[PDB]
C-alpha cells in the first residue's frame, strides 16, 4: 500500500520549487551584529524561548539554574534555582505569567512569577525534550518514551497521549491556530497531530537520520525540518510531500536548531560547526553566516515582532544579533 | 674630570648594551601582545604572565638606557625633574618583576602539588597585582625623594642625598633592609617551590624539560643577581674603592649582567609550549 | 659635595 | 524512507534510501530464546572488518558500493548458529551506539538459518 | 496491524499539487514583506 | 525611577551567583556506568529516576551519579555528560558472554565525538568468581586467542593469566586511538576504591592543570 502512496505523490508532482524562483529578486547580502552579549550563566545553556512581548527571555543552564533575561538592559530579574541539575528544555507562558522546564528527572515542573513551584507534573517514563504552552491552562510535551502528551495544569493529570512514533522525540511545535501541532522524532519521519480528536492525521518521511528541530511557518501550511545528515527540508501540509532541501557539500555535521523570520523569506539553523548559517526559503542558496561561539551553537529564537535573533550555545553565552 | 673614556671601548659597551635592549622589548611587549590579543589567552592563569612582561618591558625600556648614558661619561643630560623621576620610577618597575617572578612560581607551585583545590578568582589576582605595584612603588620611594642634582667644576650629578648622621645609619639600614627583600627571601622561595614541583614530576621527557627549565631558572636568578648587590653593599666596607675607572669598568659589568636576565623569559615561553610558537611565528 | 672623583652609581 | 531487505549459505541485505558510502555496517544475530548479539561489522571504505571471537575464521564479511549491497559468506555450520539475522546500520555518519537494542529504528525483519 | 491501520487511512488525503502550494507561498511571501526587519 | 529599583535587584542576584561558583568550581562530577550483571551497586553502597552519591576524602567531595530510568537507547542523553571528571566503567570478568557486550560499548564510549576527552577509570569487578570458576568454561572457546599468551596466584598462575589477558584486552582498543584509562582490580568486598579514585582523578587534574600552565 506504501507502493501505490509513493506512486500517487509521484503523480502529483509537475515541477519543482527551483526552477520556478526564475523571475524573482533575490535577497542579497544579509550581515548581522552581536548588539548584546549575556553572560551570567556557569554551565553550558541548553535551551531558551522568547517573550510575547519580545523583551523577556528565559534560559536554562546545566548547572540547575533558570534565569530570566531584559534584552534591553541585560538585566537579570529572576536566577531559580532547580531541584535537578539536568534540563533540556524551558518555555515561556503566552501571558507572560508562567514558566516550565524539564529534564532527566522525568518531571515537568512550572513556576508562577507572581518565585515557589506551582505544578509538578509526573506520568512520562523517559526525559523531557520539548514544551510548550497553549494558553496557562493546557501544556503540552514530548517526552523520551515516543510519547506525546496534553495535560491540564489545574487537575494536574494527562488528559490525551499521542502514540504512533518509533524513536524518541526531539521537538514539537504549535499551530498560530492553536488547533494543530507537528513533532519529529528519532526515526527519520515527522508526524501531525489535532489536539481535539488525538489521532495523528499525516506522515511524512523525507530524512535519513535523527531529527533535531521542527517549526512551523508563519502561515501555518508548512514546516521545515533539521536532521544529523546535515540538510534542512522544507514540507508542506497539502503538498503531502517533501518540497524544498537545503544542503551543502562542504558541511558534514548535524542542524540543532531551526526558526523562521517574520514574513517566512529567512530560514535560520544553528549547526554544529561552531556557526549559524541563513538561507533563502525559496531560491534554495546560502545568504548568511553567524559565527560568535566558541562551542556548538543549541538553541536558537526569533522574537514575535521579528525585530532580534538569540543564540545560545555551549560556552555558557547568550548573544542577540539585529 | 677624570671620568672619560676613548672611543673603542663606548664602541664596544654601546652594542653590548643594545643587543639586550632590543632583545628584551621586542620579545616582551611581542609575548604581551600573543597574550592579550587572541580572545583565548585571555585567562586567570595569564594575568601574573602579562604583569611580568610589562615590568620587564618598562625595566629594559628606561633603567638601561638611561643608566648606560649616565655611567658612559659621568654627566647629566636631562635635569632635576628626570633625575628624580629616574630614581623613583625604574626601581619599583624592578621589584614588581622580581615580586611578578615569585608569584608565578606560587601559582605553578599550587597548580602541581595541589591540583584538586580550585585556582584563585579574578578578583584576588587583580588585588595581588595591585599590592604588588603598590609595595614596589612604597619601597622605591626614598630613593626618589631624596635624590637631587649638584653642579661641578665640568660636571653635573644626579646623586642620592641622605641626611646626614655621624654614624651612617639611615642608608646603611635601608641598603641591608633592601637586600634582604629583594635577594634573600624570592630565592628561597622559589628554590623551596621549584624543588618540591621537580622531585614530584622526576611522556616522561615534557616532565623532565620541565625540571631542566625550572633548574636553569633558578641558576640564572642567583648567577646574575649576586654581584649587583654585592657592590651596592660594597662602599660601606671599603669606601676608598670609589676613585678609579676600575669601579666604572666594574659598574658597567655588573649593570650588563644584572640587566641581561629580562631576555630569558620569552626564549622559555617560546621553547616549551607549542601555541606561543605559532604566536612568534604570527607576530613574525 | 662629597668629592671631585666620585662616580655616583644609580640603581 | 530507509530500507533494509534480506534474503537467504550467502546472505544478502540490499538498502534503499540512503546513501550506502556514508554508514558503517552491522550483522546481528538472535538465538531463539535469547537475546540480541553482535556478530560482525563492516566500516565504510571496507579497510576495517571486525568478528566476534566466536565467528573469527569461519565467517567473512563483504560490502559493495556500487550496487549498494551487503554480503555475507558462512560456512562450517554447527547447531548453535540457528538464529534470525538482522542487518544493522548506525545512525550517525563519518563516525554509533544501539544496534543492540529491542526497538531500533534502522534494521530490517531479518531471515531464519536453520543447521 | 496498526502501522496498516494507519497507512490506510491516511492513503486517502486531497492532495493538492505543487504548483498551488507553491503559488500560495510566493503570494504570502510576497504580501508581507513589507513588515521583515531582516 | 524604575531603573533604580532593577539595578538594585541585579546587584544581589550577581552576588549569591558568585557564591555558587565558589562552590561549583570545588566539586567533581563522576559518571558511573556499567552493566546489570556488573556489581555497581554494591560499590555505592560502600561510600555511602537518577540515584546519587556524596562521598567526602581528604576533605574533598565528590558527587557521582548512578542513572538509570530510561530505554535501551543511550546515544542522546549520553552528550550530557560532557564536563565530567570522569566515567567509572564497571565490568563484571565472570561472564565471557556479556564481555563482548562491554568491549563494544567501551569502544563507543572512547571514540564518542563529544567523550573524546573524557578519561575512564575502568573496574573489573567479581574475580573471587573468577578464581573459583578458573581453578574448579575454560575462558578460551569465547575468545581464540588465549591459547597463545605470556604474562607481562596461591597455587596456580593461569589466574593471572586471565586477568591480565582481559586487561590486556582493555587496553588495547584504549591505546589504539588527550584522555587515558586507569584499569584496577577489585573484589566483592573492599574499602579503598575511594582512595583509588582520589588517585586517578588526581593525576587526571595534574594532567590538564600541565596544559594550560603553559608547559606542556
Amino acid at each position: 500500500l506504501k507502493n501505490q502512496i509513493r506512486d500517487a505523490r509521484k503523480a502529483c508532482a509537475d515541477a519543482t520549487l527551483s526552477q520556478i524562483t526564475n523571475n524573482i529578486d533575490p535577497v542579497g547580502r544579509i550581515q548581522m551584529r552581536t548588539r548584546r552579549t549575556l553572560r551570567g550563566h556557569l554551565a553550558k545553556i541548553y535551551a531558551m524561548h522568547w517573550g510575547t512581548d519580545s523583551r523577556l527571555l528565559v534560559s536554562a543552564s546545566q548547572d540547575g539554574k533558570l534565569i530570566i533575561w531584559d534584552s534591553y538592559t541585560t538585566n537579570k530579574v529572576h536566577a531559580i534555582p532547580l531541584r535537578s541539575s539536568w534540563v533540556m528544555t524551558c518555555a515561556y507562558a503566552p501571558s507572560g505569567n508562567y514558566v516550565a522546564c524539564g529534564g532527566l528527572d522525568n518531571i515537568c515542573s512550572i513556576y508562577n512569577l507572581k518565585v515557589r513551584v506551582s505544578r509538578e507534573l509526573a506520568g512520562h517514563t523517559g526525559y523531557l525534550s520539548c514544551c510548550r504552552f497553549l494558553d496557562d491552562n493546557q501544556i503540552v510535551t514530548s517526552s523520551g518514551d515516543t510519547t506525546c502528551a496534553l495535560w491540564d495544569i489545574e487537575t494536574g493529570q494527562q488528559t490525551t497521549t499521542f502514540t504512533g512514533h518509533t524513536g524518541d522525540v526531539m521537538s514539537l511545535s504549535l499551530a498560530p491556530d492553536t488547533r494543530l501541532f507537528v513533532s519529529g522524532a528519532c526515526d527519520a519521519s515527522a508526524k501531525l497531530w489535532d489536539v481535539r480528536e488525538g489521532m495523528c492525521r499525516q506522515t511524512f518521511t523525507g530524512h535519513e537520520s535523527d531529527i533535531n528541530a521542527i517549526c512551523f511557518f508563519p502561515n501555518g501550511n508548512a514546516f521545515a525540518t533539521g536532521s544529523d545528515d546535515a540538510t534542512c527540508r522544507l514540507f508542506d501540509l497539502r503538498a503531502d510531500q517533501e518540497l524544498m532541501t537545503y544542503s551543502h557539500d562542504n558541511i558534514i555535521c548535524g542542524i540543532t536548531s531551526v526558526s523562521f523570520s517574520k514574513s517566512g523569506r529567512l530560514l535560520l539553523a544553528g549547526y554544529d560547526d561552531f556557526n549559524c548559517n541563513v538561507w533563502d526559503a525559496l531560491k534554495a542558496d546560502r545568504a548568511g553566516v553567524l559565527a560568535g561561539h566558541d562551542n556548538r551553537v543549541s538553541c536558537l529564537g526569533v522574537t514575535d515582532d521579528g525585530m532580534a535573533v538569540a543564540t545560545g550555545s555551549w560556552d555558557s553565552f547568550l548573544k542577540i544579533w539585529n | 674630570n677624570q671620568f672619560v673614556q676613548p672611543a673603542w671601548q663606548i664602541v664596544l659597551w654601546a652594542a653590548a648594551y643594545t643587543v639586550i635592549v632590543v632583545t628584551s622589548v621586542v620579545g616582551n611587549v611581542v609575548v604581551m601582545w600573543i597574550i592579550l590579543a587572541h580572545k583565548r589567552m585571555r585567562t586567570v592563569t595569564n594575568y601574573f604572565l602579562v604583569n611580568l612582561a610589562f615590568a620587564e618591558a618598562s625595566m629594559a625600556a628606561f633603567n638601561t638606557v638611561v643608566n648606560f648614558t649616565y655611567a658612559v661619561h659621568n654627566e647629566w643630560y636631562y635635569g632635576l625633574f628626570y633625575c628624580k623621576f629616574h630614581n623613583f620610577f625604574p626601581i619599583a618597575a624592578v621589584f614588581a618583576s622580581i615580586y611578578s617572578m615569585t608569584a608565578v612560581a606560587f601559582d605553578r607551585y599550587m597548580a602541581i602539588i595541589h591540583p584538586l583545590q580550585p585556582r584563585l578568582s579574578a578578583t584576588a589576582t587583580k588585588v595581588v597585582i595591585c599590592v604588588i605595584w603598590v609595595l614596589a612603588l612604597l619601597l622605591a620611594f626614598p630613593q626618589g625623594y631624596y635624590s637631587t642634582t649638584e653642579t661641578m667644576p665640568s660636571r653635573v650629578v644626579c646623586m642620592i642625598e641622605w641626611p646626614e648622621h655621624p654614624n651612617k645609619i639611615y642608608e646603611k639600614v635601608y641598603h641591608i633592609c633592601v637586600t634582604v627583600l629583594i635577594y634573600f627571601l624570592p630565592l628561597l622561595v622559589i628554590g623551596y617551590a621549584y624543588t618540591v614541583v621537580g622531585i614530584t614530576l622526576w611522556q616522561v621527557s615534557a616532565k623532565r624539560k620541565v625540571v631542566k627549565m625550572m633548574i636553569v631558572v633558578v641558576c640564572t636568578f642567583a648567577i646574575c643577581w649576586l654581584p649587583f648587590h654585592i657592590f651596592f653593599l660594597l662602599p660601606y666596607i671599603n669606601p676608598d674603592l670609589y676613585l678609579k675607572k676600575f669601579i666604572q669598568q666594574v659598574y658597567l659589568a655588573i649593570m650588563w649582567l644584572a640587566m641581561s636576565s629580562t631576555m630569558y623569559n620569552p626564549i622559555i615561553y617560546c621553547c616549551l609550549n607549542d601555541r606561543f610558537r605559532l604566536g612568534f611565528k604570527h607576530a613574525f | 659635595r662629597p668629592k671631585p672623583q666620585q662616580f655616583f652609581g644609580l640603581m | 524512507q530507509v530500507q533494509l531487505q534480506e534474503s537467504g549459505l550467502r546472505l544478502s541485505c540490499a538498502a534503499s534510501g540512503f546513501t550506502f558510502s556514508n554508514y558503517k555496517m552491522n550483522w546481528v544475530r538472535q538465538a531463539p530464546g535469547k537475546g540480541l548479539e553482535w556478530v560482525s561489522d563492516i566500516s565504510q571504505s571496507g579497510a576495517s572488518i571486525s568478528y566476534t571471537g566466536s565467528v573469527k575464521g569461519r565467517f567473512t564479511i563483504s560490502r559493495d558500493n556500487a550496487k549498494n549491497t551487503l554480503y555475507l559468506q558462512m560456512n562450517s555450520l554447527k547447531p548453535e548458529d540457528t538464529a534470525v539475522y538482522y542487518c544493522a546500520r548506525c545512525p550517525a555518519p563519518f563516525t554509533c551506539f544501539d544496534v543492540t537494542s529491542t526497538t531500533y529504528a534502522y534494521r530490517g525483519q531479518g531471515t531464519q538459518v536453520t543447521v | 496491524r496498526k502501522l496498516v491501520e494507519q497507512l490506510k487511512m491516511e492513503a486517502n488525503i486531497d492532495r493538492i499539487k505543487v504548483s498551488k502550494a507553491a503559488a500560495d507561498l510566493m503570494a504570502y511571501c510576497e504580501a508581507h514583506a513589507k513588515e521583515d526587519p531582516l | 525611577n524604575e531603573e533604580k529599583a532593577q539595578r538594585e535587584a541585579n546587584k544581589k542576584i550577581e552576588k549569591q551567583l558568585q557564591k555558587d561558583k565558589q562552590v561549583y568550581r570545588a566539586t567533581h562530577r563522576l559518571l558511573l556506568l556499567g552493566a546489570d550483571n556488573s556489581g555497581k551497586s554494591t560499590i555505592v553502597k560502600q561510600m555511602r529516576g537518577i540515584f546519587e552519591t556524596k562521598f567526602q576524602v581528604d576533605k574533598v567531595n565528590f558527587h557521582m551519579f548512578d542513572v538509570g530510568g530510561q530505554r535501551d537507547e543511550r546515544r542522546k542523553w549520553i552528550q550530557c555528560f560532557n564536563d565530567v571528571t570522569a566515567i567509572i566503567f564497571v565490568v563484571d570478568s565472570s561472564d565471557y558472554n556479556r564481555l563482548q557486550e562491554a568491549l563494544n560499548l567501551f569502544k563507543s564510549i572512547w571514540n564518542n565525538r563529544w567523550l573524546r576527552t573524557i578519561s575512564v577509570i575502568l573496574f573489573l569487578n567479581k574475580q573471587d568468581l573468577l578464581a573459583e570458576k578458573v581453578l574448579a568454561s575454560k575462558i578460551e572457546d569465547y575468545f581464540p586467542e588465549f591459547a597463545r599468551y605470556t604474562t607481562p596466584p596461591g597455587e596456580d598462575p593461569r589466574v593471572t593469566r586471565a586477568k591480565y589477558f582481559i586487561r590486556d584486552e582493555f587496553l588495547r582498543i584504549s591505546t589504539a586511538s588527550r584522555h587515558y584509562c586507569y584499569p584496577h582490580f577489585t573484589c566483592a568486598v573492599d574499602t579503598e576504591n575511594a582512595r583509588r579514585i582520589f588517585n586517578d582523578c588526581r593525576d587526571i587534574i595534574q594532567r590538564m592543570h600541565l596544559r594550560q600552565y603553559e608547559l606542556l
